[PDB]
């Protein structure tokens, strides 16, 4: 079925591939070529996980875990039972994510809007490929990749982190966290400002953008503006994920020692290295 | 194709002193400069700022917090500016030892200074909370910003005030220092058998994650429909335009359901506040009720 | 124990929150309809919320949502298939008819007002003392279409007074008449403004405003709609 205003937008065209062939809807969902692609890669990927859950002998969602090949296999293939299913599922997952983004591009073209949403999504895809492709390949083994399981993937985060001491000391991790925290601050403020203006004190008229600008200048002496806050959210969230990928691309490649010890570059600088007192002297 | 991440052209007019409503204009400053740099991304106008009683109390109180810590950091550096800058991230104003429990009797050099700094911070944040309520009341706006801010204040209160009290010593609180508060965080996890088994930590992360997912989605969407005046969210609520429609329909056609221009802001405020809300509960229950999240997780009970 | 009670409570609260959040987001577009406009049988498990009423500033009345939905305009479209879920082909020129990516909404035929009740968007010539403060000043630049032909020249910037930003370029055509172009759909270059969305021959077809110093929400939707529709519908003449 259709939203009351929807019919006038359901025109032909916008497709990147297959002309008018897949140019149709199933209920609310637009299909397109990349809809079919997404269904195929997703269905095959779900079958292979169920198969993996057979060879493992558990139908429990909290136990099922597809592990990469052991480190001894390096960057070669591996028996399905020992990390080959992970290898095929990882291809199927990349296929579905990239298909999903190109499907968003088709939806953009039909609606005559900008491509900002699939561009933003590509950053999430980039982070995933860092952990399961770029970092493993740079390190020489699929084994350095994370397993596909609810609790076993958490186990990997913990072991990978603690391999380099307290992972807090990764300076790209520090910057990534700052963007994640600031993003949430900015999302709370944005949600609250628009709602405080649309939903004022009982009996009063809807406020105006002017009230929203006024409120924030009164509070902190600056208002970024209604276009600015939307630019800022996109930038804060994409930055968090950029620095997330960066913090892990440099971990186990250019830096494989304790992250805490990296900070001696600063402490051992010639002009204060030998001065006594403080914590480091 | 132009992307609307930066303005192509800036325009300036007379400085905007803002809406009056029931605000005491006596307490507003005059406009600061215009920043052309800022103006490529957002507004160029700095100021005016409103500074009433609460503003000055908060601002003075908050500087006394910052200065108290810095005095201690200078002392630790033996007053040597080279040592200060070298060890900047290594200095730490630590809370009173467990010996002194919840007493205000500890000496300056063994936690008393921590209690002074903390008192100043306590007054700084709560006065600032009162200010977010009042500045909205004066403009006749909803108190959404005040209620959202309370969610952040909750986690902060729990880490430094509520949990230390229930445990029965100030020694449980967070030290003031860059690297030291990180060690505290890492230590806290180990002592409670790994926060990853704390289900509230799990939700806190989901919401943190989801805040980045949602503002990425939202920001991108509004830029994608800014060619139909999409960023004018309040007038699109009062009188839906093609921007609100194409926005809704992109998401309906992608994932099967959609938002209103107003309703997306309710998704937004809730995704965000639930981070610090679930977070604070997760920490409050740690060492008060649950010694070990691994163990608790094994009984689920 | 106290932690199991807390987590079980939270999951119940979270189910209530998702229910509340979803029904709040059904205040526009609902109920669902079949392609013919009749109400759809299956509406999903979420009911319509109780109406809420916004009081609009400057005596412009109220809005109550949800309320009766109608396009309040004709839709030049026709089915291309005998079952649901296929595209609806334009029955004329989709740019003129305002369908597909050329779609506009019948918004109020009034301009948006600032908080003081003055028109939010004025030409810069009627806004004391607004000036270009940074970046290339587009006023006097020739406007090129995606066919790489000059369609006109910029003769003003229309500015949002309260938010101090450019919103449209006023463009003079061969015939001495003017049109608004959205700021977000042009490229300001050193020696020209470039418009990828439209070819030179489609500039005359841009909907005209009925007063030279104000633009209404209806006129904004018709202009922005038309220009965006160019990306799909002017692709034959793009180079
Ligand atoms: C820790 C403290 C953290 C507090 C976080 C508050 C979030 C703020 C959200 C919000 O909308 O606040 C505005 C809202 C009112 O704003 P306003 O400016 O007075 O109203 C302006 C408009 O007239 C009206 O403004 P409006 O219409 O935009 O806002 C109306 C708002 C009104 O919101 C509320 O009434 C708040 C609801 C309570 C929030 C507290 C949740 C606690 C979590 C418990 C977890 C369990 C652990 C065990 O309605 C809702 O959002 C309804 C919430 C639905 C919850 C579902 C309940 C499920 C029950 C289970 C079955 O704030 C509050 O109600 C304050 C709550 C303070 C609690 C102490
Ligand atoms: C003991 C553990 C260590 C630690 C070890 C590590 C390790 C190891 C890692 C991190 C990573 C991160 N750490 Mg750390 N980290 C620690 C403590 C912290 C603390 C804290 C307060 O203490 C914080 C806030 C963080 C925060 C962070 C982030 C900066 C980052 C994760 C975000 C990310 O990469 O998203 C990126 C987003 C994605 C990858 C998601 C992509 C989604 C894809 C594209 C789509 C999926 C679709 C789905 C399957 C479809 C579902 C079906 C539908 C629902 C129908 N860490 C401690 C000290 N941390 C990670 C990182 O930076 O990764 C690059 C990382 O590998
Ligand atoms: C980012 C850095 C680390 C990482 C570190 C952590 C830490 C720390 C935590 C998680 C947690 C989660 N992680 Mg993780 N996680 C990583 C990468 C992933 C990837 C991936 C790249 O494919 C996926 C799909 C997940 C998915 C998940 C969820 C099971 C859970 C909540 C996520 C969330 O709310 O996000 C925001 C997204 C939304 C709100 C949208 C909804 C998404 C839904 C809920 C995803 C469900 C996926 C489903 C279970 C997968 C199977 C479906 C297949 C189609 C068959 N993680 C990498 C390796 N992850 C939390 C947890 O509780 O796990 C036990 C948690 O504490
Ligand atoms: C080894 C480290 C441990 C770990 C130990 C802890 C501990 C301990 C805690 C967390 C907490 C969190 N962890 Mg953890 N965490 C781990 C690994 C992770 C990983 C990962 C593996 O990728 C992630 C993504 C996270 C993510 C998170 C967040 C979801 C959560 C903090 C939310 C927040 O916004 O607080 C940031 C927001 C605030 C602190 C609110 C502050 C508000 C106040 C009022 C601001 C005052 C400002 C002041 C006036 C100064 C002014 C400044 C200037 C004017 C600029 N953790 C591992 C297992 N984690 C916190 C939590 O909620 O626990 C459940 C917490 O206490
Ligand atoms: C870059 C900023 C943030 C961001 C942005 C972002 N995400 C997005 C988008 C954007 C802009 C979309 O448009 C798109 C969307 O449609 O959102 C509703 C999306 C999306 N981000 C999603 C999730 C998601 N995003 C995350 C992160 C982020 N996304 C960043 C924080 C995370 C985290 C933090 O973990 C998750 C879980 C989806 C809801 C959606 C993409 C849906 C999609 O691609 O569907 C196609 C695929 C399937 C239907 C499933 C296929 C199954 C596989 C073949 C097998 C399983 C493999 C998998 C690796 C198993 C691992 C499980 C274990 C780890 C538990
Ligand atoms: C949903 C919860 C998220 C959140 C929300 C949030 N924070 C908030 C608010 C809200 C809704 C405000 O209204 C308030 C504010 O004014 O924001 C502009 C604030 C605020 N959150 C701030 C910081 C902050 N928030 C953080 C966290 C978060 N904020 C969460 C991620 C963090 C982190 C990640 O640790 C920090 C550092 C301030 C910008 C402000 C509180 C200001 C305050 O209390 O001032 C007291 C101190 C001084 C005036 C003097 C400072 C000393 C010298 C440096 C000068
Ligand atoms: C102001 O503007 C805005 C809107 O509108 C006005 C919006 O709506 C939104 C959108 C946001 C919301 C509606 C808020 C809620 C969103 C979240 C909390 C984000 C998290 C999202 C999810 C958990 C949903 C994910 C679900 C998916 C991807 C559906 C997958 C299920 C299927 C069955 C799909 C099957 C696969 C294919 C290929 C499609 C069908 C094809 C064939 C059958 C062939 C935003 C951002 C916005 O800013
Ligand atoms: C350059 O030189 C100058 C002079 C400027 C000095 C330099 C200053 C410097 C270098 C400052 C640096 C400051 C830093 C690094 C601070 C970092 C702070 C961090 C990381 C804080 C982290 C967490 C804080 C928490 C959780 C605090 C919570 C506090 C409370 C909840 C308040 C609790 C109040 C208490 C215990 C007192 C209660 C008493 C009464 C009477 C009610
Ligand atoms: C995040 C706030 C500060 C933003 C400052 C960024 C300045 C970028 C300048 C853009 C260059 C101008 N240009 C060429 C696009 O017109
Ligand atoms: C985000 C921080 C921005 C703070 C900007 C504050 C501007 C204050 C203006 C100072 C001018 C004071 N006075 C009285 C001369 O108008
Ligand atoms: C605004 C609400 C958004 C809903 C998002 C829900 C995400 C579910 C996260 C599952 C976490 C499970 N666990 C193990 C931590 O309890
Ligand atoms: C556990 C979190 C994941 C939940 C994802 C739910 C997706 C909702 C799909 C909506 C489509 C329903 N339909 C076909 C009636 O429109
Ligand atoms: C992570 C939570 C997000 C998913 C919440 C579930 C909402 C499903 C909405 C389906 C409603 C579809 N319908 C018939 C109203 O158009
Ligand atoms: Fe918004």
């Amino acid at each position: 079925a259709l939203l009351s205003f929807e019919r006038k937008y359901r025109v032909p065209g916008g497709t990147l591939v297959g002309g008018n062939l897949f140019d149709f809807w199933v209920g609310p969902f637009y299909v397109g070529f990349f809809g079919v692609a997404t269904f195929f890669f997703a269905a095959l990927g779900i079958i292979l996980i169920a198969w993996s859950a057979v060879l493992q002998g558990t139908w429990n969602p909290q136990l099922i875990s597809v592990y990469p090949p052991a480190l001894e296999y390096g960057l070669g293939g591996a028996p399905l039972a020992k990390g080959g299913l992970w290898q095929i599922i990882t291809i199927c997952a990349t296929g579905a994510f990239v298909s999903w983004a190109l499907r968003e591009v088709e939806i953009c073209r039909k609606l005559g809007i900008g491509y900002h949403i699939p561009f933003a999504f590509a950053f999430a895809i980039l982070a995933y490929l860092t952990l399961v492709l770029f970092r493993p390949v740079m390190m020489g083994a699929w084994g350095y990749a994370f397993p596909y399981g609810i609790w076993t993937h958490l186990d990997w985060v913990s072991n990978t982190g603690y391999t380099y001491g307290n992972f807090h000391y990764n300076p790209a991790h520090m910057i990534a966290i700052s963007f994640f925290f600031t993003n949430a601050l900015a999302l709370a403020l944005h949600g609250a400002l628009v709602l405080s203006a649309a939903n004022p004190e009982k009996g009063k008229e809807m406020r105006t953008p002017d009230h929203e600008d006024t409120f924030f200048r009164d509070l902190v002496g600056y208002s970024i503006g209604t276009l600015g806050i939307h630019r800022l959210g996109l930038l804060l969230s994409l930055s968090a994920v950029f620095f997330s990928a960066l913090c892990m691309i440099i971990t186990g490649t250019i830096w494989f020692d304790q992250w805490v010890d990296w900070w001696q570059w600063w402490v051992k600088l010639p002009w204060w290295a030998n001065i006594p007192g403080g914590i480091n002297g | 194709e132009y992307q609307n991440i930066f303005s192509q052209v800036q325009v300036r007019g007379p400085a905007d002193l803002g809406m009056t409503e029931d605000v005491n204009l006596a307490n507003r400053s005059g406009v600061g400069p215009f920043s052309t740099l800022l103006g490529w991304f957002g507004n160029a106008q700095l100021g005016p700022i409103y500074l009433g009683s609460l503003g000055v109390l908060s601002l003075f109180s908050g500087l006394m917090w910052f200065f108290t810590i810095g005095i201690w950091f200078w002392y630790q550096a033996g007053w040597n500016p080279a040592v200060f800058l070298r060890d900047l991230f290594f200095f730490s104003l630590e809370p009173p030892a467990p010996e002194y429990g919840l007493s205000f009797a500890a000496p300056l050099k063994e936690g008393g200074l921590w209690l002074i700094a903390s008192f100043f911070m306590f007054v700084a944040v709560w006065s600032w909370w009162g200010r977010t309520y009042l500045r909205a009341q004066a403009l006749g706006m909803g108190k959404h910003t005040a209620w959202a801010f309370l969610s952040a204040i909750w986690l902060w209160m729990v880490l430094g005030f509520i949990r230390p009290i229930l445990m029965g010593s100030w020694s449980e609180a967070v030290p003031y220092g860059i690297f030291s508060h990180l060690d505290w965080t890492n230590n806290f996890s180990l002592v409670h058998g790994n926060l990853f088994y704390n289900p509230f930590h799990g939700l806190s992360i989901a919401f943190l994650y989801g805040s980045a997912l949602l503002f990425a989605m939202h920001g991108a969407t509004i830029l994608a429909v800014s060619r139909f005046g999409g960023e004018r969210e309040l007038e699109q609520i009062a009188d839906r335009g093609t921007a609100a429609e194409r926005a809704a329909l992109f998401w309906r056609w992608t994932m099967g359901f959609n938002a209103t221009m107003e309703g997306i802001h309710r998704w937004a405020i809730w995704m965000a506040v639930l981070v610090t809300l679930t977070g604070g509960i997760g920490i409050l229950l740690s060492g008060t009720v649950v010694d070990n999240w691994y163990v608790w997780g094994q009984n689920h009970g | 124990d106290l932690a199991s009670l807390a987590i079980y409570s939270f999951w119940i609260f979270l189910a209530g929150l998702i229910y509340y959040l979803q029904t709040e987001n059904m205040r526009e577009g609902y109920p669902l309809e079949n392609e013919d406009g009749t109400p759809a049988a299956n509406q999903g498990p979420f009911p319509l919320p109780k109406p809420k009423t916004f009081i609009l500033p400057h005596g412009r009345g109220t809005l109550t949502v949800p309320g009766p939905e109608s396009e309040d305009r004709p839709i030049a479209l026709a089915r291309t298939a005998v079952s649901e879920g296929f595209p609806h082909a334009p029955t004329g020129d989709p740019m003129k008819d305002g369908v597909g990516p050329a779609s506009w909404v019948a918004r109020r035929d009034l301009p948006e007002l600032d908080g003081h009740g003055h028109n939010k968007i004025k030409p810069m010539k009627a806004a004391a003392g607004f000036h270009v403060s940074a970046g290339k000043n587009p006023i006097g630049l020739p406007v090129r279409g995606c066919d790489l032909e000059i369609a006109g020249k910029v003769v003003d910037i229309w500015v949002d007074i309260p938010e101090q930003m450019a919103r449209f370029l006023e463009v003079e055509l061969k015939d001495g008449s003017t049109r608004l172009l959205p700021m977000q759909m042009v490229k300001v270059q050193s020696n020209r403004v470039h418009v990828n969305a439209l070819s030179s021959d489609l500039f005359a077809g841009i909907p005209t405003i009925k007063s030279p110093t104000e633009v209404t929400l209806l006129e904004e939707d018709k202009i922005c709609g038309y220009v965006a529709g160019g990306l799909m519908y002017a692709a034959p003449k793009r180079k």
